[PDB]
Formats: C-alpha cells, sequence, structure tokens
RNA sequence: ACGGCCAGGGCUACACACGUGCUACAAUGGUCGGUACAAAGGGUUGCCAAGCCGCGAGGUGGAGCUAAUCCCAUAAAACCGAUCGUAGUCCGGAUCGCAGUCUGCAACUCGACUGCGUGAAGUCGGAAUCGCUAGUAAUCGUGAAUCAGAAUGUCACGGUG
RNA sequence: GCCCGGAUAGCUCAGUCGGUAGAGCAGGGGAUUGAAAAUCCCCGUGUCCUUGGUUCGAUUCCGAGUCCGGGCACCA
RNA sequence: UGCUUGACGAUCAUAGAGCGUUGGAACCACCUGAUCCCUUCCCGAACUCAGAAGUGAAACGACGCAUCGCCGAUGGUAGUGUGGGGUCUCCCCAUGUGAGAGUAGGUCAUCGUCAAGCUC
RNA sequence: UCCUAAAGAGUAACGGAGGAGUACGAAGGUGCGCUCAGACCGGUCGGAAAUCGGUCGCAGAGUAUAAAGGCAAAAGCGCG
C-alpha cells in the first residue's frame, strides 16, 4: 500500500435502531448510527410478504352477502 | 434510507413526510398526531430518537416501491380481463368517462 | 472481521458439505472489483475527478481511471479518452469492504430481493449492480451528484457456479 | 309501412382546427384557530329541525309548519393571532388505483358527490382581438327555474369596490 | 469514340476541407377580409443519384455504374 | 549399476492437444502479517522480503490412457531436361528424372553436463 | 510494393493492381515489467455492443504511414 495515496482508514462503530453494534473499519473517522441493518430489513426478517395478488372473490363476499 | 426515501430539510414535519410517496397531507397529520412529533418544529430540530417511530408508522401504510407495483398490478387486472375501462386505458383515452371529442389532451400530449 | 468468521466456521463446514477431500480445496473469494462506469458525459472533463473522489471514499483506496481501446461512433468519439474508473480489493480490504455488504448495504438496493441467485458465470464468478451512490458511509446527499453507475463484481476460486452458490449462501445476501 | 309496440346500442366516439365558459400559474397570497354584517326566493303530495351514530358524503329520528311564527340557512370576501419565505412550492388541481353514500327496476358504455394515495401541463401567455364611462369594471357569496339524480352554462339578489 | 462540370427538401441554389445541412419559393395551421389574394405569426420536410472501399465515423475522401450539360471527334 | 527431483541445453508437433491415480523428500506455489529493502498507470495474486505457524488438492511436477493433430511409405499420375514426330491454341514417342493428394499404420518422444534425495 | 518474371540477379509493352514529394525532442537510446484479435456467461438508466470479472484462446490483432516480406531475443504495450 502506497503511503500518501489512500485516505485515512480508521475504526468506527455502526449502531442500528435496534442497537446492533457493528465494529467496521472505514474512512468515516466518526461513528454514525443507521436506521436499518441486515437484521432489521423486512426481506431478511421475513416481513416482506407478497403483493396479495387479487381477491375479488373475497371482496365480493365481504361486500355483498347474497343469501341463497 | 432516511425514511424509505430522502427527505428534505428546513421544512415542517407534515410537509417533509408528504414526499414519502404514499402519505399525503391528511395521513401525515394523523401520523404526527399518533407519534407526538410537533409539526411546528423543523425536521432539523427533531432528535434522532422518534424517527424510528416515524419509520414504523411509514411501515404500516405503504412504501412507494410496492405501491407502484401493486397499483400497476391493479391496472394489469383490468388490462388482462377485456373490460372497457382497460380497453380505453391501453389506447390512452380517458377512463372515467370524460369527453373525447376535444380537450382530452392530458392523456395524449401536445 | 469476516475473515475470522470464514476461517472458523465456513472453511471447516464447506469441506464436509461439498464432499471435498482436504482442507484447502474449499472455494474462497478471490477479489472484488467495482468498476464504476463513467460512460455518460464523455466529452466533459469535469465528472471524472468527481467520480474518482466519490469512489475513493467508499473504498478507502484511490481508484484508477480507465481509457478506451476502440471507438464506437454510435457511443462516442475517442476525444473523451477516459471512460472508466476501476478499483481492486484483495484480502486486507476485501473482507472489510464485504462487511458493508450483508450487514449495512443490504439497506442499499431499495429492493424486493437482495440479489438474484440466477446471475453467475460458467466458472462461478458473481456480479451485481448498485443503482445509487447515496448508499455508503461518509457521503453527503446535498454535495453528492446522483450520476454514479457502480457495479460490484466478485471473483471466486470455484470450478462451477454451484460451489459459488454454496460459498455465497454462508455470508448470504440473496 | 316513410305508420305503430318492446329490448339493447347511439346522440357524451376522436391524430385534428374553431367559439364561449371555469380553474389556475401564487406572498395585494396558501393553510390552521377564533369572530361581523346581507338581500331575494322555496316549502301541508313539501320543507324535513333537535338529539343521535359516522374521518366525511350521510343514516336514524320525528318536531314545528301552511307562514314576520317552523325549516331551507352556516352567507363569503374583510377584520384578529400563528406558520409558510416565492421553491414547479403547505401553488395548481387534471389524471389514475382502492373504498363508499344518495337517487333511480336499473350508475359498464353513461351520473353527482364523499374518504385515502398519485401527482401532470401551467412561471401571465405571438400575429391579432374583445367588454366596460359609476354602485360601472374587478372580485366573493347566497337562493331558484328545468329537475327521481345530475351545472363551470343559465334563473335572481346582495357584500368590498 | 475521348475529355471536363453537376446530381442537396415538392422546386431553385448555398454548403463542407470528415463528427453540422441552410436561403428563397412551395406546403400545413392560426389571424386578417363580408369572401379570395397580398399584408402578419408559428410549424414540418432532405436519408445529399446508385454502388465498393478508407476509416471509430462519409453528402464531404477514393474507384466504378446511371442520368443531365459543356468541349472535341482533326490531315487525307 | 536403480527410482525421484532442480538447473541449463541437443532437436523442434513420430517431441503436440485431451481424457485418471498421485509425490512429503528436498523443490512447487499457497500462507501469518507486510513490520525491515522493494512493489502497485489503484492491488503483497504480478515484484520483493523474515520462513514453513500451516497446506498437498486448485496450481504446477513428472507419471496412465492413441480420439484429434503431426509423420508417411511402395505403386501410379501430373510435370520436366535432351532428341524426333502428329490431327501442332494441344499431345505422343526414345531416354533420364519425377512430384502434390490419397493409400496399412507409430507415438504419452530420444539424448548431454552439473546438483540433491532415497540405503549408508 | 506485388504480378507478368519462366523456383539465383535482370528482363519490355499506351500490360494488370496500389502509394510517396511526410511525420516523431518522443513515435530515438538504455534498464525493468505485460499480453493480442475474436467467442461465451454474469453485471443498475448503456446493451449486438462503452467500463468490469471469468473462461475458451494458442497472433485469425498491432506496426505512424500504400502493398510485400518479417516480428515469444516479440520489432507490440507501460514505467524510471
Ligand atoms: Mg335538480
Ligand atoms: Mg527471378
Ligand atoms: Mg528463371
Ligand atoms: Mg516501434
Amino acid at each position: 500500500m502506497k503511503a500518501d495515496i489512500h485516505p485515512t482508514y480508521e475504526a468506527i462503530e455502526a449502531t442500528c435502531s435496534c442497537g446492533n453494534v457493528i465494529k467496521t473499519r472505514s474512512t468515516l473517522c466518526k461513528p454514525i448510527h443507521l436506521d436499518v441493518c441486515s437484521e432489521c430489513h423486512p426481506f431478511y426478517t421475513g416481513k416482506q410478504k407478497v403483493l396479495d395478488t387479487g381477491g375479488r372473490i373475497d371482496r365480493f363476499k365481504q361486500r355483498f352477502g347474497v343469501f341463497g | 434510507r432516511i425514511a424509505g426515501v430522502n427527505i428534505p430539510d428546513n421544512k415542517h414535519t407534515v410537509i417533509s413526510l408528504t414526499y414519502i410517496y404514499g402519505v399525503g397531507r391528511t395521513t401525515a397529520q394523523s401520523i404526527c398526531a399518533a407519534t407526538g412529533v410537533n409539526p411546528a418544529a423543523k425536521i432539523k430540530d427533531l432528535s434522532d430518537e422518534q424517527i424510528d417511530q416515524l419509520r414504523n408508522e411509514v411501515a404500516k401504510i405503504t412504501t412507494e416501491g410496492d405501491l407502484r407495483r401493486e397499483i400497476n398490478m391493479n391496472i394489469k387486472r383490468l388490462m388482462d380481463l377485456g373490460c372497457y375501462r382497460g380497453l380505453r386505458h391501453r389506447r390512452g383515452l380517458p377512463v372515467r368517462g370524460q369527453r373525447t371529442k376535444t380537450n382530452a389532451r392530458t392523456r395524449k400530449g401536445p | 472481521r469476516l475473515k475470522e468468521i470464514y476461517r472458523k466456521e465456513i472453511a471447516p463446514k464447506l469441506k464436509e458439505e461439498l464432499q471435498l477431500a482436504n482442507v484447502m480445496e474449499v472455494p474462497r473469494v478471490t477479489k472484488i472489483t467495482l468498476n464504476m462506469g463513467l460512460g455518460e458525459a464523455v466529452g466533459d472533463k469535469k465528472i471524472i475527478e468527481n467520480a474518482v473522489a466519490d469512489l475513493e471514499k467508499i473504498t478507502g483506496q484511490k481508484p484508477v481511471v480507465t481509457y478506451a481501446r476502440k471507438s464506437i461512433a454510435g457511443f462516442k468519439i475517442r476525444e473523451g479518452w477516459p471512460i472508466g474508473v476501476k478499483v481492486t480489493l484483495r484480502s486486507d480490504r476485501m473482507y472489510e469492504f464485504l462487511d458493508r455488504l450483508l450487514s449495512i448495504s443490504l439497506p442499499r438496493v431499495r429492493d424486493f430481493r437482495g440479489l438474484n441467485a440466477k446471475s453467475f458465470d460458467g466458472r462461478g464468478n458473481y456480479s451485481m449492480g448498485v443503482k445509487e451512490q447515496i448508499i455508503f458511509p461518509e457521503i453527503d446527499y446535498d454535495k453528492i451528484d446522483a450520476l454514479r453507475g457502480l457495479d460490484i463484481t466478485l471473483t471466486t476460486t470455484a470450478r462451477t457456479d454451484d460451489e459459488g452458490r454454496a460459498l455465497l449462501r454462508a455470508f448470504k445476501f440473496p
């Protein structure tokens, strides 16, 4: 590694909203918290769900009973 | 990333949340009333503590990346069925029943 | 440090997982190359330095500007000779930059899926594209210009892409 | 049958050009919360109050009423305090997706409104061209004729000027 | 038979020293006008005769092939 | 009077390309961190350095396996020097020479000097 | 520069095809390091294609300049 070429590459702390503290070595030179991390994203938490496809049948039965 | 998308600064909370693309003006007022954030203060003056609550509120209505997907799927449901409402939609004519003889220029350009 | 997680957990696990003979036959990540494509604004002579500065901060390493080897008249003339900016990262920087991926750069695609598992080379090299340059530590939003086409190209010591999938799913981000 | 009765559809089609009319493009303004004053008219085959449940359009309810009595019915602009700081924006509302109420045997072609989301063109507009000499032009409301429902046109009178 | 010039919008002419196509008439739309013209405002148009190369790139550079013009086709 | 391996060569596909099992005894890279030299149009993989904490497979090292490539006969034919002819834009005769292509099939090459290991 | 030119040179025609009347102060000298063209897979606004990674390659690229003859001691490419 050349000496006077690269920026300052120091160690900082990445803290998420849930409190997941990650020791990351970056060029930041300061600690900055994050709003979402790998453990809080809906896709990797399993909360992404689906677009629900279509429910007109359901909707019609919820809307109109139509006895008989 | 800030709340799902980048939010402007030097503006009130309700106006700032309007750019979330899925919360308008009235629902933004309800989110602020539920959370407790005062709209009178700028988003700059707010702390980084209740923004998690604002994100939780955003995560219970919709996000734009899925709102556009599902509204496009709703359009597709009409477009793949044979209905007249989609028949005019594909060609780009007015859908709700506006007059087509003249001045249907928003859906056809210059 | 992902190196300590890899040596202790992934390395002994993959040997018995893939029916490998000895310790060192396991696949490993060879290098990470980013290759921010500066094709837009060929005859500018003003965005090359901005792209170099932007890529310098998110990697902790000065990139190298890449010239052309031909001239697509449909694309642009040779007058704008510098077109590309490239970075290479080996183990000292690779495992530390890879921590941003799978830990804090998973909230970086604004996506429904982290990364498609059907995109692999015949030998087992993985590639991925990052749409926005906003997604990184120590980067402003007002001072940054939103014209940055960044890729993340991965190289692995795999004979075939199934070994690449087996290695990737350990530090999984699909 | 160029005469009649019944179903649907059509007159509200749509690269285009023209006349009239309403919205805007904002800071002499946009929202929020207080507070002041009208004229004229319609209502026993009708007006349809109070309480009441609904985010709202509204649903129940049935009073008083045949009219200085009761209802339609809260006039709005202005004025007082806060914020917005001129930014394609707390401007602009078209467009579209979802969810409803009312009328009607019946709201797809093809109705009017209410709730959430989306947010366009538009930064005062060429040659040209029009209305107006005083409660005039300009701007803001109210109620009615046709009417099961349906107005930016149109019926009628008033605020500031 | 031989030699020189040219091929550009619907029509007439500029153009390049290769990266780019304009002027006028004509045409369309709107204003004038009782109506048509002439006044006025706005607007769309060429794939640069065809072909083969040179090139990253050809209307432009080069060699051929058509069409239209101008010179000569002489001593017997 | 053996096998393994390193260096430089003779000769350049009968010496090449492709398909297994393997070598721990030195090399072969790989590797710890790149501190001390040196290096990156940015990279400790290229290059360099303290070895061996590790590793024997990817990598290479030779060591199996004749599909492809390469070599290629004999014979005939084409061609041709000399001399003479015909039906003379072509061919023939006497004599001498004589291809290319095609046609059974071999091969995982054959060797020179130095240095090291296996037994002691 | 190639053919005509007949396997040493040379060899004509108003014979068949092409170029030159220059460029470089680094486009020269030296030391040290590196592969070309082309095919395929993957990779966000590019997509048959730009920049990047990998494999197959085994010079079919490149030569400052027309064609011929050569270029892995590369005669090609970069740095001091
Ligand atoms: Mg009515
Ligand atoms: Mg000769
Ligand atoms: Mg000779
Ligand atoms: Mg040279």
